């Protein structure tokens, strides 16, 4: 078996130039697939700016209008999820992390149009959902497509342009290169086996689909944060203190976001009008949120610079947490398609922030910026309800820029996964996957 | 608050030998800093975090201690090396200094250079007369000043004013002056000045008579 | 790199100031500035801080609104304003740029300092009178001669021989106050041949009242 | 199905026991790469010091500087070849090999060889990296404190060698994330699923970087500054770079491999001829770090200067030259050290040189030599050892230069594209393989 | 966001100055410069760019040290000096701060220009003389009233009405040229029911002498 | 290096109008920009990348082309977009700028509004006696001035400046300056200035006796 061992060594990088050329191709549309997206969502969340001007007098008809527009958008979007394709309501990347275990459908010819009008939908209607899960799976589903279209044979195939679409999808919504993939190389992948994944064939994809977002993007940050201070080493242990709290709190909001689907299930029963119906109530209610109280409502990359720069009060930021955990839990957990990544992070900004509120002023001597513990925070959740620590410090790290606060970011990230771990908390991500499987079984 | 409380008040130690000052802490304190002041010049960082030295300190220099208790040391002290050393922690807020450590050349005693002075022509065109005596270049810095007015003793409008330390010979000087009225000066002739310091049980005296 | 605090001097009591410290030599922002004050021949003590983004100010436990500090990284300067002033806040001010090793934050940089003097009591030129040895000395190995510059206010006077060029044996002793004025005296030993056949002058510089003088030491005709 | 749902719910747990172990073996590896780091300082610094007691005499000077570098060389082989053969060279291969259970841990015996070897090598100022040393050495601490408590079973045992290893680039580089990402990208098993912790892993890594910091905080090992920005209508030309690397990547690994060769001729496997060779090549070192410094040492000296473009043409292609032929005299030749640093000042170098004619030629663009400087650093990594996210980050992680991330990626891919088309392997790989092989045969 | 360039005005031909461009409002270094001129009545011409860390500078096909482009990082300026100054040179000169978007480079920002005259003539502050309407004015809703500008060199001046408060209603010829001196008058508009009634000042400024005239307009009494 | 040459040099639309004007060069360039210069204003970055806008400028403005002839388009121009624009290259070095192109407006019928002004007093203690004379507002832009010196015709001294068109009511005005000495304009008594403008047949006269 060592002789098969050097025989593999001698062999090993080798990507048929099939896979990496189709790698190409996949990120490119991806991109464009997700800049097209993110343009549509835009120009809809401006659409209803435009309708609350023309009605800016008469406030409740405002109020009305608001929660209508919400309303009609968000039901068409869960309508489009109940009616053409299930599989695309909520995120979606448990869909394809299944997909990559071959234990679930990548039903391109309906998830791609269903998804995509289905976010355009709820997050253009400006409920409190991200962009990664529209395209990721739109990106995954993008990789099978074009696997099925030109044919190509084999588990290398399968797995990598499902993998390379998923991260093109995961880079182009965050412009973060790297992050795509380590996501794939951290979470995506068949957790417990082997894989066929080529790793140079998911870059290109990125790379593509990153080029993409580029070009169409360029010269504005999603966050933009300016270089913090920075972090003494005697500062270092109250990060772990907040990655504990973190570690706690990371399972709980699992708990809720679990629990949540099911007592949102009873609602409408698995009926297509009390969904749709109950789907532009909550939409509504965005709209409505979005104009009497923004921080609580919308995808939540507005305040994470404000939070940062330390601009809200303590009530402030306690106010927009509970009512950001309210509304994220109602828009994700009700099946509504859009991830639950991007209204995360905004989460652990405004946890960070208030924590390191009340680090500042406690602690005078160590000069203290309460926003270096908001950047530290930010992928903390998503190290404690996804538990993919190495993919959200390498996300907050490519978005934020604070490089200097690496070990803060890692020490605070990884107390909170031990935490995660040691309160029996679950791989958010997984433990959908496993409840969609186990459905599957437990209805024959 | 806490209050550091540094030992030596002033000291004394010749070129090349082992120095050592405390900054007692009134909590327990952790990483403290040490900086030198050089007489009339700003403070400079020396040693921080209980012990690294600054760039530029010569390799002689070392701190160590914690808790409630720290210290400066020089092996080898040095010429350049005289001054004034303050310890400063900010581990507990608000900072705090200690009292500071005056750290002097010892040397080898030296007796004063006595000089006497007649009040100027143009200080009494004035109506003041000032009595000027300089006591100067004299190891240790502890002397003692007395004037005979007509040989007689005399404490008031008398006064006194010591330079610090030399750098160029590590020698004190003082100056005692005595301020009289033209009028008061002038119904006295005999006016001197005693200089009583450790290098002789009978006193330097220095005196001038207006006659 | 340099600190450079200025706007020190005479204030009446009850009165009021702005000292300012002017930074070249570093990126001045990033670095927080410090405000430390010496109570003349005594103990060090902190006034405050103020971070870069001037969203922090910390003072020490000092009244309402004794200190006010604030900066304007624009014009790289750091500000202090004492109100109220009294006799206690008479001191040599530092401003100085925070830094720490461990993170237990130490004062990196210091500036030369201002005085501030704290004072009912008028500025007053300086009184120059020379100090030559009388018909009554017997010239030695070395004469000593000197000035006494009595009767100013305030602090601080200079006091040269020969425009600064006979640099070697001079003792300007400290001023001492008295009843609101000062008066300060000088040294120069120059050997015996030296003097009278040659001219020791003295210059006195108190610029808080516009005097320059030049007073030479004849001998004692 | 039914198994995998069972698995799901199961995962990302790891036994207390190794978590707490990874702890203790990163701390350990830090301080032991703290104390290696300040080792080898010290004894440039020695060497330093008996140049200045010779300053006058010329060839007096060329002598010592030669001799100093002898004398240690000579001890670094000789404690390889007369204890642990396994702990000469780079180490990582057989780190790797032991990882898929084809290689001996013997730590008793690496331990001090390779930290006291490297010592020898590295403080002559020979052109090798402390990755080598430093990731061996924090495998083997891995090792020992798995022995020690005699933690049991598969994961233990390769989460532990694991960690360790990171640990051990993570403290050479204090680059934590590179650490991690080396380990999960080059290391590991690369064949079949294995019991490797990510988590463990982590916890090390920040012990031994924590370790670290403790000792060189307030000093990066390349300042660059912050370099400008690199517009979207030049990236075509950090393509073109890559290709470069991409070419010249198995090049380089031919003449790694086949010096490693035609070098073993000349001692014939013959511990006297090897030591005396060793000192041989070891004092070329040191006289060279005085005649030429830029073509001896670690590299990292010159990285910052040729970024900021402070190199003519004639004295980057000298250095590239001059660093090529005493990168492989030294590796080659089975001193211990690694072969990873020597890399990145090897792309630096290429990749400045091609930034300055970029400039000259692309006046439109408003380059900076700098900007190529740093995508060729990380390429030649990419594209010898082919590891290129391990690279990027590396690099990025000790740059800071976020803003070149695409020019970065671009060089990096288009590296170990244009090293797989021209049948390049990874060089880390293929050591192992031979290794393996003539284990067999 | 603002740059305010300067020390432009009259030199003799032949001869060579320096303009300064100081900047504020973004970090200065980050940017290439660059200068652009522009000739009386013609269009632009780029003359140089300069990166921030001054190893690149780019001059149009110039000859020796016809301009030489530096800058301070420190003080946030851009100088430009010109030398051997033949009348081409003279223009407006703009400092402009580059920047892109796909990568191919434009003037982001341009400074306001400071222009620059090459002749043998000589600084003269302008007159102002105020233009009042004739004593029999047959004031009808708007009375128009305005202050004439002569025998000032070289250009330009500016006039505003009372500090610029008033602005809606002003006019300013061009200057014309007399004997190497420029004239121009500048008229200005209110509600008869506003003046007399209230001050009306107008505000002309010659930079080139630095000189302001405050003239105000008194009725013909 | 590439030479850019402009469509019109002088344009003239009435607000509404869709107008397009060229930057025509002489290689292939790529990714243009343009600026507009309003009057007495600095060239301000409008287009750029061929058909991007900058911040804050209209949706009416638009940008196209390629190879060698690229066009600015305004779609329904308006009366406040009287510039001149330049087009402007950096696809090769040395970058390079087009000749401009001056769009002036075209609106309805303006009167002249015409303001008589005699010599200032203290122009009078100066030696001159410059009579001013503003018309204001008016379109088109042709006007003709006429002077006359008690009834009589002047044309000698006579000095015309217009200003361009304003930016929100594009009309033109005009000033004309009669120069004398002190006594050649008090050897006379009646001034006149006499305005021909298409809104009236009949010249506007305004006049202004000493006497």
């Amino acid at each position: 078996r060592r002789r098969q061992l050097i025989r593999q060594l001698l062999e090993r990088d080798k990507t048929p130039l099939a896979i990496l050329f189709m790698a190409a191709v996949v990120g490119t549309l991806v991109g464009l697939a997700a800049v097209a997206f993110d343009k549509g969502v835009a120009w809809l969340q401006n659409q209803r700016m435009g309708a609350l001007v023309h009605t800016a007098d008469n406030y409740p008809l405002l109020l009305t209008v608001a929660f209508l527009c919400s309303a009609v958008l968000a039901m068409f979007g869960y309508f489009l999820v109940r009616k053409y394709a299930p599989e695309a309501g909520g995120s979606g990347i448990p869909e394809i992390e299944g997909a990559l275990e071959d234990q679930r459908p990548v039903r391109w010819w309906r998830v791609l149009p269903v998804k995509f009008f289905g976010g355009l939908g709820t997050l253009g209607g400006g409920m409190v959902l991200g962009r990664e899960g529209p395209t990721v799976q739109i990106g995954g589903n993008i990789g099978r497509m074009v696997l099925d279209i030109f044919r190509l044979k084999g588990d290398e195939a399968r797995h990598t342009l499902l993998a390379t679409g998923a991260a093109a999808g995961l880079a182009a919504a965050f412009n973060a290169p790297l992050a795509g993939i380590l996501f794939i190389i951290e979470e995506m992948r068949p957790q417990f086996r082997y894989t066929l994944i080529s790793i140079k064939a998911v870059f290109i994809g990125v790379i593509m689909s990153t080029i993409m977002y580029r070009i169409f993007n360029h010269e504005v940050a999603l966050i933009d944060v300016g270089k913090l201070s920075d972090a003494p080493l005697n500062t270092l242990w109250l990060y772990l203190i907040l990655g504990i709290i973190f570690g706690i709190f990371g399972p709980i909001f699992n708990k809720w976001v679990l629990g949540m689907q099911d007592l949102l299930h009873r609602v409408h029963g698995g009926n297509i009008t009390k969904w749709v119906l109950m789907g532009g109530a909550i939409g509504g209610l965005c709209g409505l949120l979005g104009f009497v109280a923004p921080a609580t409502s919308g995808g939540g990359f507005n305040l994470i610079p404000i939070a940062t720069a330390g601009n809200f009060s303590m009530g402030m930021l306690v106010f927009i947490f509970v009512a950001r955990v309210i509304t994220t839990l109602l828009c994700f957990s009700s099946g509504a398609p859009g991830g639950i990544f991007a209204p995360m992070l905004a989460l652990g900004t405004v946890l960070g922030t208030a924590f390191g509120m009340v680090a500042v002023e406690l602690f005078p001597q160590y000069h203290l910026e309460a926003g270096t513990f908001a950047i530290a925070g930010m992928g903390a959740l998503l190290a404690a309800s996804i538990r993919a620590p190495l993919t959200g410090i390498i996300l907050v790290l490519e978005m934020t820029d604070n490089y200097q606060l690496i070990l803060p970011m890692i020490i605070t990230g990884l107390g909170a996964t031990l935490l995660a771990q040691f309160t029996g908390g679950k791989p958010l991500y997984s433990a959908i996957l496993a409840r969609t499987l186990a459905k599957q079984e437990a209805e024959q | 608050d806490i209050v550091l409380t540094q030992s030596p008040a002033i000291m004394s130690a010749a070129p090349g030998d082992k120095v050592t000052m405390t900054c007692s802490a009134s909590s327990s304190v952790s990483y403290i800093h040490w900086y030198q002041q050089k007489s009339g010049t700003s403070p400079k960082r020396w040693i921080y975090d209980t012990s690294k030295l600054t760039s530029g300190v010569p390799v002689r220099f070392s701190g160590s201690g914690s808790g409630t208790s720290y210290s400066l040391t020089i092996n080898t002290m040095e010429a350049e090396d005289a001054a004034t050393y303050y310890c400063q922690q900010w581990s507990s807020h608000p900072q705090t200094f200690g009292g500071g450590t005056k750290l002097e050349i010892l040397r080898a005693d030296a007796a004063p250079t006595v000089s006497i002075f007649p009040p100027s022509s143009e200080q009494l065109t004035s109506g003041g007369a000032s009595v000027v005596c300089f006591l100067n270049n004299f190891y240790p810095k502890d002397i003692n000043v007395k004037w005979k007015i007509d040989g007689s003793e005399r404490q008031n409008g008398v006064l006194n004013s010591w330079t610090d330390q030399d750098s160029k010979d590590s020698t004190y000087s003082m100056s005692s002056t005595l301020t009289l009225t033209k009028d008061e000066y002038e119904r006295h002739n005999s006016y001197t000045c005693e200089a009583t310091h450790k290098t002789s049980t009978s006193p330097i005296v220095k005196s001038f008579n207006r006659a | 790199v340099r600190l450079l605090e200025s706007g020190g001097g005479l204030v009446q009591p009850g009165g009021s100031l702005k000292l300012s410290c002017a930074a070249s030599g570093f990126d001045y922002s990033r670095y927080w500035m410090s405000w430390v004050r010496q109570a003349p021949g005594k103990g060090l003590k902190w006034i405050g801080e103020i971070n870069p983004v001037s969203s922090t100010i910390n003072y020490t436990p000092s009244l309402k609104d004794k200190f006010i500090i604030s900066r304007d990284n624009a014009k790289d300067t750091l500000y202090l304003q004492i109100s109220k002033v009294r006799s206690e806040d008479t001191a040599l001010y530092y401003c100085a740029r925070l830094y720490y090793g461990y993170g237990y934050w130490y004062f990196d940089v210091w500036g030369a300092g201002t005085t501030v003097t704290v004072s009912s009591a008028k500025t007053t030129p300086p009184s120059v009178y020379p100090l030559a040895p009388g018909s009554a000395a017997a010239a030695a190995s070395m004469v000593t001669l000197g000035c006494l510059v009595k009767g100013y206010f305030p602090e601080p006077v200079t006091v040269t021989w020969n425009s600064g060029s006979l640099a070697a044996g001079v003792h300007t002793f400290p001023a001492v106050l008295q009843a609101a004025l000062y008066t300060l005296s000088s040294s120069v030993t120059v050997p015996s041949s030296s003097w009278p056949s040659e001219t020791v002058t003295c210059n006195v510089a108190h610029p808080a009242s516009s005097t320059k003088v030049d007073k030479k030491i004849v001998p004692r005709a």
